[PDB]
RNA sequence: AUGGAGAGG
């Protein structure tokens, strides 16, 4: 099923000598002890400043990648920007602060929270809408 | 042919180095490589 | 700290926490005796020379001293149990693999290393305020009575 | 004189030179149609057959390792460890 | 070789289809690697390419005289006046697929000169051939159908490798090999070996 | 276009390369090495 | 000297067939077909027309060496769908498109001047 | 019709400038490749030199003789010399044309392509005739003769493919451009200051709409609109060049399909 | 008429040579090269042209002042190995070996020194449409 | 020395070399004619009697064929002249001299042979054209380019010696060299610049091209990797598709500068389980370094897997670069206006400083440094100032360059380029030097007749303000010519002296090896080292590791 | 030698344009650019083929044999 | 000179001292001067080190110098090779040069030493002194055209009935 | 065969 779900507020956008991928820095609008850094393909899904994106972590929607057929098969998303990556590091800042590191084909991601079912697994479907 | 008809040979302190007095008399670039470098010069 | 040593240990360690898929939230099924006596018996099998007399044994321990230092530094009980948390099977596999790679890293008898050394020194010399480089090397090899730049470094 | 089967201080592992020598000699024997002691299983190349015959330790050769003093230690191919 | 010490041999030959092509349909008669530029610092190669391009378009004779005030800026301006990229770059298409190339290519006329050395005049091979009369070793020279000298350094290499049998083979079966008879007393080649 | 300046020996075109030498009848002083007893030498090649 | 003949780029040799269909042992229900005496001109087109079929999982071509005029084409389709049929359908699609294109160009040319 | 579309912009005896609509990149590029190489053409393949007392060498002349553009209108009802059962060459596969020249006047007696005289039987087929787009009517200049210099030889032209040799090339340079505004972003433009001011503007930009800065990148876009300009050497008419190209590609595809039927 | 003198090095030791004839007369373009202002006055001789310091094989090099000197040397040593028309009467001479280029061409980028070397009349190479690019990797 | 220590041999060849991205590392492109010329004797056995019969039936001129047939009596049958070259009944025990065929072990060598890597055993692949063809990752231990280079190839004549070549002199074995305890082979040129251009985070590859690259890998499992981007367009990344070439179980970790497990500048290098996690792949990774990827793969998976890795990486990267494109023009040697202005004023203030120091020294106010002359201190100051000027202008030009600058890209990739190249092509080529000193006075109290006597100004003593882009002045050109001349001279002298010295070293350490007691001795039994390398380890199987016991405080150590 | 029959790069015929080029040069007193432009040599490769060429056959015909 | 020195707290910390460089060498009297550390004093002349401090110190100094020359160009050669060279240069008891005056005066085989530098005179004096050749040298078996007892040829292969 | 010149990495 679903592993994580939260709404973040884009606080910073950084095009570090790039033109297709910009590193984003957002914070949770629910938890004051939660933050997120995430590389985003702006050329596909543009992310301006002061935006409120809906972020979700899933494990499904291994075998070879078959053709899309979204209007034929179970897409299980209807989001705007979906990626697939792999967790590679579980960092513990404090006992009440746990950070995780995902890697989406080079597009890295650092999610700092507290309360998680995010285990070290190839399964990492990051779904973002609005 | 032109190059070979204007050649300078030198038998035997630093006779291989391009001396300052070679200005306007000897070509600075045109010289054999490997062995007889600097010794064999062109006008 | 960084020095050329025969067997790599870090790559073996990170190959143990992958081949066995160990989680970092589970107590190790090891014992103090297992780790301590295990590593202490691991150094016994690291043979370079294989004589039975005292001299050969001394030369042996002297030959494997540094790598034994590295081994003890990397396979300390604290480090083994806390830094990466290795299980029993994983630890034994690490020991066996280290011993194997050590026996592989031994120079093979018959190795013409004289010519190999001469080539290993002569070859980079082709790619070359005191005197340095080729002329200095020439001075060194010729053992020159008079060197072009004699120096006295006094502390 | 010689050296007894016990108290042999030489490396129990077969060196690369010893391996290349054994494989070479055996492949030479096979190249001159010598009796094969292993199942060919499709292999016809004398070198490859020698390798497969080495992996099964079906090679009846021996190695006389010379010591610089003049002594020598004997190591059968069946006894030598091939870790390379 | 070009005219700036940029020498090199032909790696391969491609037909006009496999060759990359500009929008004008022009295909390069020659393709050189950029890596042969920064390490050797032959800027005048690029400059003479630009100048030859402008002189080609304008139909004039490009002045590549040594000490003149003709700068890359002026040439670039003259090139831009003809409707091309001032820095000589051209958007080309991959001949195999027809798809555009991400990076543009420095494309233009350059005076190249076919040198003296050619492969068919260099290629040599001898399995066995004529020997010398004194040393009974393979003769010297490609024109004499000779063999290559297994120099001392090569011997050193084969020593380093440890291939003793190979070293013996090169110095016996490959080159010269003689069967001699030796006396068991004096130990010299005095023996009058009356065979048969 | 042939500029000449060469000889013809047995059908073979030969060329005499200019031979460089030190100008004679010129007085030159040279500082001698340290192990040498003499310090300076003023020489001249007479032709 | 050692250069091969020019007709070896379009004329088949002795015993050489045009197509060599081999069962791909990598993934199930796949095929590798060896095209002889053909280059990118055909391979790129066929491969591009094999990706238009939505019942085709994989489709790629490659020329293992520019010296020899030949290329391999790996195709993988869904279960119950033989890849040869996909190849034939793609080919016929190509033929139809080319025919229509020819007709259109002819009808266009029949309205021009000078 | 129903599929791909053509929009002829310019047309002449030597050039055809048109827009190709509703087509895949691979098909257009393959069409280009076929138009460049795989179109059958007639050109001099054999040269029998009798007397050659001119400046130029024998095969030096044979080269430019082979490079001469010959008529290839009815080349399709001609046959390959490798397919015909005749010994060497005949009239059903090859076209024989002689060349006889000799210096007469004190001035330099030029030798062009107009001096080539068709000898073999054409039997109705429009073929072998050297293309002369020259104003004076001379054509391709073979060589130059002095006062007492003579050139006597016999040329044998055979059916060949430009893939075998560039002399059988029916076309010169084919202009090819898609997406003049780089809206597909297949090209990362190099620049120093401004990427637009430095790079010139293509002619094909007048037929498409300029991108708006208020619009994001169209990632679902493909290459549909193409701009081509095919130039003929003279051997085969431009329209016939592209038509024979299409038919050639179609024919080899049909040959592969035929092989599929055979296996 | 006492307009040009013959000067050897020994006499060159005691004169002041002007590099350009414009260095006798007493805002700028950043593109051009930086040249040192003439701080000398008592000139006795002026250089004909600075491009005369080069030789025959080195005068064929386009923009030799924009290259590294050993590259100019390499080109000077490889210019003697290029094929072309070495003599017009090549067809009546019995040389042991001779190579003549099929279609020689006079370079698009020439030198004012090439005029006297007759290189545009007897060239040794062709202007090839070159492309600096990474293609097949061959 | 000429007939015994090194004599000419049979069964050899020599040809001009060239590269081939589609050849394997342990392969060599051998021309067909050479394949027909060189021969190997093969004894007729029941295993190969058919193939040998076919080879004899083909004879010479047609490869694969044979040259001679040796019988029991020892009579040599010449197949090209024999009346019975069509009817031969090969008896068991007969020798057949067949042509060199594919997958045959030959010895590839290039002079000068400096080390054991100069002679390596390759597998033969018969190809058209008259050129020896080799991989681009074998060009470094051979030290060779393609500017008319020629190489030699030798052919073994028995089974034991071809085994000796295949088991000792084999190229995959010679990957990790016992010289600098590091791999002597790596990815270079277009493959390096390409693998740099591919692993960029902006580099995204769509479906079709990804499929092609995937099929370009011979060791591809046939499984399409799940794309990094799912919606809106299914896109892959360069890192993702490059991971296909990397075998499983490969773990690489390297931190460079500000690498904090997130890499804001996408630096460093993290690869997990044969899958690159993050970092731009270039010379520090895919190159021939100590802790490089090649060393790891070789020491982990083996030599064969490493050579096959060379193959895969080369094929994929060259394929992507083929349809991407990369170039270099004069535009990549041009800096901005204000940049060139700052460079010019930098050189100006430099010459101004030199002027101040000069006038100071001429006023006898200069105080000599302890242990050197006033004049020496002056020259040192001027030279140092001019060097600092060239470096200042050079960095000023390097900062101005963009990331799209092709030359700068080749510098970043590590393919070919450096800082000084940028500095000289665009900014300033700097001060010329002869015999350690600046251009001396060839003439009396002056360097050239165009200057006045006693002119120690920079532009006189051999300083060049202009870059290669702007063009050098006559004086500057002549001085630079002097410098380059000295360069060539001392280069020739260098390689000569190095040659002789190398010979001496070889002849000195000739009869030295390790016996079966790990005792490094000679021909007299004299012990050089009781234990070889003072530890008994081979230089090949040795990696630089960190001893984390010697560093840190006692508090951290105890903790 | 003599004017090349066709351009190397593309393959356009340029053999019948030499005498016309000379006529456009000396008779009409035009520059090389306009002369090459009127001959339909738009691409600078074909333009090169004539602009770069040197007719050496004229010097060759001077000999009697 | 800057220097890494163990701090009393533990970690190595940069502590910069003053070092006197010197043109001129006479180690025999400089080290005996009161004021400096006579245990760290060093010269680039290993020939003086060999005379003053011993043959082992000369060994270490020689290796230090060679390694310094190699690393001066930014290159890197493993320890065992250069150590082997220095060892073979120092095992005779003194500093043996790599020339005809040095190692070529050894008690090795005549054929081995005749294959380098002075050939004829060596053969002459060997023929005069009547020297026995061990024939276990590389170049010697090379001349004899035999499989030299090096590498693969270091041992022998026989057969023992185990079938 | 000896001897010599030039060139290639
Ligand atoms: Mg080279
Ligand atoms: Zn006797
Ligand atoms: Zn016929
Ligand atoms: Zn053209």
């Amino acid at each position: 099923n679903t592993l994580f779900d939260d709404i973040f507020q884009v606080s910073e956008v950084d095009p570090g000598r790039y033109n297709k991928v910009c590193r984003i820095e957002a914070a949770s609008t629910t938890q004051d002890q939660c933050k997120l850094t995430l590389d985003i393909n702006v050329e596909l899904f543009p992310v301006a400043a002061q935006d409120s994106l809906t972020v979700t972590i899933a494990s499904s929607l291994t075998r070879s990648w078959r053709p899309p057929q979204a209007g034929d098969r179970s897409l299980a998303d209807d989001y705007d920007y979906v990626m697939y990556g792999t967790a590679y590091k579980f960092e513990e800042v404090s006992k009440d602060l746990i950070a995780v590191y995902y890697s989406f084909g080079g597009l890295l991601m650092r999610l700092e929270g507290n309360y998680l079912n995010n285990l070290k697994q190839e399964n990492a479907y990051l779904l973002i809408r609005r | 042919t032109l190059s070979h008809l204007r050649r300078t040979n030198t038998p035997i302190a630093k006779p291989r180095q391009l001396h300052n007095t070679h200005w306007g008399l000897v070509c600075p670039a045109e010289t054999p490589e490997g062995q007889a470098c600097g010794l064999v010069k062109n006008l | 700290a960084n020095w050329p040593l025969p067997v790599n240990i870090r790559r073996i360690i990170q190959n143990a926490q992958q081949t066995f898929h160990i989680d970092h939230t589970k107590p190790s099924d090891l014992t103090i005796k297992d780790i301590v006596l295990g590593v202490k018996d691991l150094q016994e099998n690291l043979l370079v020379l294989r004589g039975k007399n005292e001299i050969i044994q001394n030369a042996q321990r002297d030959a494997v001293t540094l790598f034994c230092c590295l081994l003890r530094s990397r396979l300390a009980t604290r480090r083994v149990l806390q830094e990466y948390r290795l299980t029993k099977q994983a630890f034994d596999w690490v020991l066996s693999n280290i011993e194997a790679q050590f026996l592989r890293s031994v120079v093979h008898p018959g190795e013409m290393v004289g010519v190999l050394a001469a080539q290993s020194i002569g070859e980079p010399a082709t790619q070359m305020k005191v005197t340095s480089g080729v002329p200095r090397l020439k001075e060194i090899l010729n053992v020159a009575k008079n060197m072009k730049t004699p120096s006295l470094t006094v502390y | 004189k010689a050296i007894p089967k016990d108290q042999r201080a030489t490396t129990p592992y077969m060196t690369k030179y010893e391996r290349a020598r054994i494989l070479g000699t055996r492949a030479l024997q096979i190249s001159m149609n010598a009796p094969v002691f292993v199942d060919l299983e499709g292999e016809t190349d004398p070198l490859r057959i020698a390798m497969k015959e080495l992996a099964e330790k079906k090679i009846p050769l021996v190695i006389r390792r010379y010591l610089p003093d003049g002594s020598f230690e004997d190591w059968s191919v069946e006894e030598l460890i091939v870790d390379l | 070789a070009s005219r700036h010490g940029q020498k090199g041999t032909i790696g391969i030959t491609y037909r006009r289809e496999d060759m990359p092509f500009t929008a004008e349909g022009i295909v390069p008669d020659l393709i050189i690697n950029p890596h042969a530029i920064p390490s050797r610092m032959t800027v005048a190669h690029l400059i003479e390419c630009l100048l030859s391009k402008v002189a080609a378009l304008s139909g004039n004779e490009g002045d590549a005289s040594p000490f003149t005030d003709i700068t890359v800026e002026g040439i670039s301006k003259l090139l831009r006046e003809h409707g091309y990229q001032s820095r000589g770059f051209e958007v080309m298409y991959n001949g195999h697929t027809g798809k555009k190339l991400m990076a543009q290519i420095f494309f233009g006329p350059t005076y190249y000169q076919r040198l003296r050395h050619m492969v068919d005049d260099k290629i040599h091979a001898r399995a066995r051939g004529p020997m010398q009369v004194l040393t009974r070793q393979p003769v010297e020279g490609r024109s004499r159908d000779g063999g290559l000298r297994f120099g001392e350094m090569e011997r050193d290499c084969m020593i380093a490798h440890g291939a003793a049998s190979f070293l013996k083979e090169r110095l016996m079966e490959a080159s010269d090999a003689f069967r001699v008879h030796i006396c068991g007393i004096c130990g010299l080649m005095t023996v009058i070996a009356k065979l048969n | 276009f042939d500029m000449g300046g060469y000889f013809i020996i047995n059908g073979s075109e030969k060329v005499l390369i200019a031979q460089e030498r030190s100008a004679g009848n010129i007085v030159q002083v040279f500082k001698k090495a340290a192990p040498s007893p003499i310090s300076h030498v003023a020489e001249i090649r007479s032709a | 000297m050692n250069a091969p003949d020019r007709f070896e780029l379009f004329l088949l040799g002795e015993g050489e067939s045009k197509l060599k269909i081999d069962p791909d042992t990598k993934a199930p229900n796949a095929v590798v077909i060896t095209f002889e005496k053909e280059d990118h001109t055909l391979g790129n087109l066929i491969r591009a027309e094999l990706l238009n079929d939505r019942k085709v999982l994989f489709a790629a071509y490659k020329v293992e060496h520019p010296f020899f005029a030949r290329f391999k084409l790996r195709i993988q389709t869904t279960e119950g769908y033989d890849p040869k049929d996909a190849l034939k359908n793609a080919c016929n699609s190509i033929i139809n498109k080319l025919g229509a294109l020819k007709t259109n160009f002819e009808t266009e040319w029949n309205l021009q001047t000078l | 019709e129903e599929g791909p579309q053509v929009k002829i912009r310019e047309a002449s005896k030597d050039n055809v400038d048109f827009i190709l609509s509703n087509v895949d990149l691979a098909m257009a590029n393959s069409l280009r490749r076929v138009m460049i190489a795989e179109i059958p053409t007639l050109a001099i393949d054999s040269v029998e030199v009798e007397t050659n007392t001119t400046v130029l060498a024998d095969e030096f002349i044979a080269h430019r003789l082979g490079l001469i553009p010959l008529q290839s209108m009815d080349i399709e009802q001609l046959e390959y010399s490798r397919d015909c059962f005749c010994e060497d060459h005949c009239d059903k596969c090859s076209v024989v044309l002689t060349l006889q020249a000799f210096g007469e006047s004190e001035s330099t007696t030029n030798v062009y392509s107009k001096d080539l005289v068709i000898v073999s039987n054409l039997m109705g087929r429009n073929i072998g005739h050297p293309i002369i787009q020259d104003k004076e009517g001379n054509g391709v200049l073979i060589c130059k003769l002095r006062k007492g210099q003579e050139l006597k030889l016999t040329c044998v032209a055979k059916k060949g493919i430009a893939k075998e040799h560039a002399k059988w090339g029916p076309a010169a340079a084919i202009e090819f451009e898609y997406d003049p505004w780089n809206k597909l972003k297949h090209t990362d433009y190099w620049y120093e200051q401004d990427s637009a001011k430095e790079w010139p503007q293509s002619k094909n930009c007048e037929y498409e709409d300029p991108p708006n800065e208020g619009d994001p990148f169209d990632y679902k876009a493909q290459a549909d609109t193409f701009y081509m300009n095919v130039e003929s050497v003279g051997s085969i008419p431009v329209d016939q060049v592209v038509v024979r190209g299409i038919d050639t590609l179609q024919k080899k595809v049909a040959s592969i399909l035929l092989a599929l039927t055979q296996m | 008429e006492g307009l040009v003198e013959y000067i050897d090095a020994e006499e060159e030791e005691s004169i002041l040579i002007a590099m350009q004839p414009e260095d006798l007369e007493p805002d700028v373009d950043p593109a051009k090269r930086i040249r040192v202002s003439h701080h000398a006055t008592t000139f006795t001789h002026c250089e004909i042209h600075p491009s005369m310091i080069l030789g025959v094989a080195a005068s064929i090099i386009p923009f030799p002042d924009h290259n590294q000197s050993p590259r100019n040397t390499y080109q000077s040593a490889m210019g003697k190995q290029a094929m072309g028309v070495f003599l017009t009467n090549y067809n009546v001479r019995m040389d042991t070996m001779a190579n003549i280029l099929y279609y020689p061409q006079k370079p698009l980028g020439t030198t004012r020194a090439m005029e006297y070397l007759k290189f545009r009349e007897l060239p040794a190479g062709q202007n090839a449409i070159v492309a600096i690019a990474c293609y097949s990797g061959y | 020395r000429g007939n015994l220590m090194g004599k000419r041999v049979d069964f050899s060849a020599r040809t001009v070399i060239s590269g081939d991205p589609n050849l394997e590392l342990d392969q060599v492109g051998v021309p067909k004619s050479i394949a027909k010329t060189l021969t190997y004797p093969e004894v007729v056995t029941p295993y190969n009697i058919d193939r040998l019969t076919q080879l004899v039936r083909n004879g010479p001129n047609e490869h694969p064929g044979a040259k001679y047939v040796i019988r029991d009596s020892g009579d040599r049958i010449d197949l090209r002249y024999s009346k019975r070259a069509g009817d031969i009944q090969l008896q068991y025990g007969w020798k057949v001299e067949r042509h060199i065929m594919d997958n045959d072990p030959v010895l590839f060598n290039r002079q000068p042979s400096l080390h054991k890597m100069s002679m390596m055993a390759h597998r033969v692949k018969v190809i058209p054209y008259s050129t020896f063809r080799l991989n681009l990752s074998v060009t470094s231990p051979y030290n060779a380019d393609f500017d008319g280079d020629e190489m030699n190839l030798h052919v073994p004549q028995s089974e034991e010696t071809r085994a000796e070549l295949s088991q000792l002199c084999a190229v995959p074995l010679q990957i990790v060299s016992p010289q600098s305890n590091k791999p002597c082979m790596g990815i270079v040129q277009d493959t390096l610049c390409g693998i740099r251009k591919l692993t960029l985070r902006d580099t995204f590859i769509e479906l079709d091209q990804v499929l092609n690259m995937l099929y370009w890998v011979p060791d591809w499992d046939g499984v399409i990797p799940t794309p990094a981007i799912i919606k809106p367009k299914p896109l892959w990344s360069g890192k993702q598709i490059l991971s296909v070439a990397i075998p499983n179980g490969i773990h690489l970790q390297r931190f460079d500068e500000g690498t904090t497990l997130l890499s804001p500048k996408d630096n460093g290098m993290l690869i997990i389980d044969g899958q690159i996690i993050f970092g731009v792949v270039e010379k520090k990774t895919v190159g021939s370094s100590n802790g490089g990827l090649i060393h790891v793969v070789t020491r982990e998976k083996g030599p064969q897997v490493c050579a096959k890795l060379f193959g895969n990486i080369q094929k994929v990267v060259n394929f992507w670069l083929l349809h991407n494109g990369f170039s270099t023009g004069i535009g990549d040697t041009i800096a901005d206006g204000p940049t060139m202005r700052e460079i010019t004023e930098t050189i100006a203030e430099a010459k101004k400083k030199v002027l101040d120091v000069t006038k100071e020294a001429q006023a006898n106010l200069l105080t000599a440094k302890h242990g050197m002359t006033l004049r020496e201190s002056f020259e040192d100051n001027v030279v140092r100032f001019l060097n600092e000027a060239r470096d200042k202008a050079g960095r000023l030009a390097e900062v101005n360059l963009k990331d799209l600058n092709n030359v700068k890209q080749m510098v970043m990739a590590g393919s070919k380029g450096s800082f000084i190249n940028i500095a000289q092509m665009s900014a300033c080529v700097g001060q010329q030097s002869v015999e350690g000193k600046r251009i001396a006075f060839g003439f009396v109290d002056r360097t050239l007749p165009h200057f006045s006597k006693d002119d120690y100004s920079p532009e006189s003593k051999g300083f060049v303000e202009n870059s290669y882009l702007r063009g050098l002045t006559p004086q500057e050109f002549f001085f630079h010519a002097m410098g380059g001349r000295e360069g060539l001279i001392d280069t020739a002298v260098k390689t000569a002296e190095t040659g002789y010295i190398q010979r001496r070293l070889v002849k000195a350490l000739e009869d030295i090896m390790v016996h079966y007691d790990n005792t490094t001795r000679n021909s007299l039994g004299n012990v050089i080292q009781f234990i070889y390398g003072e530890d008994g380890m081979d230089a090949a199987h040795i990696e630089k590791q960190s001893l984390d016991t010697i560093g840190g405080s006692d508090a951290a150590f105890e903790k | 030698m003599i004017v090349p029959v066709r351009c190397f790069s593309c393959g356009k015929v340029v053999g019948d344009k030499w005498e016309s080029y000379l006529n456009l040069l000396q008779e009409d007193e035009l520059d090389e650019g306009t002369a090459l432009s009127r001959l339909g040599l738009k691409r600078y490769c074909c333009r090169r083929m004539i602009l770069t060429h040197v007719d050496l056959i004229e010097k060759f015909l001077r000999y009697n044999p | 000179y800057d220097r890494k020195v163990p701090s009393p707290t533990g970690e190595y910390v940069k502590e910069p001292e003053w070092v006197l460089e010197t043109d001129g060498v006479n180690l025999s009297e400089v080290m005996t001067v009161p004021g400096i550390d006579p245990t760290r004093i060093y010269t680039n002349s290993f020939i003086d080190i060999m005379e003053v401090l011993g043959i082992e110190a000369g060994r270490a100094a020689l290796y230090k110098e060679v390694y310094n020359v190699i690393a001066s160009d930014g290159s890197y050669v493993n320890y065992r090779h250069m150590a082997l060279l220095v060892d073979v240069m120092t095992t005779q008891g003194g500093l043996t040069s790599v020339t005809r005056h040095g190692f070529n005066r050894s008690n090795t085989g005549a054929l081995m030493r005749c294959s380098f530098e002075e050939t004829v005179e060596i053969l002459f004096e060997a023929g005069a002194s009547a020297e026995l050749d061990d024939c276990r040298g590389v170049s010697e078996n090379v001349i004899l055209g035999q499989m030299a007892p090096i590498g693969t040829g270091a041992f022998d292969v026989m057969i023992d009935e185990e079938s």
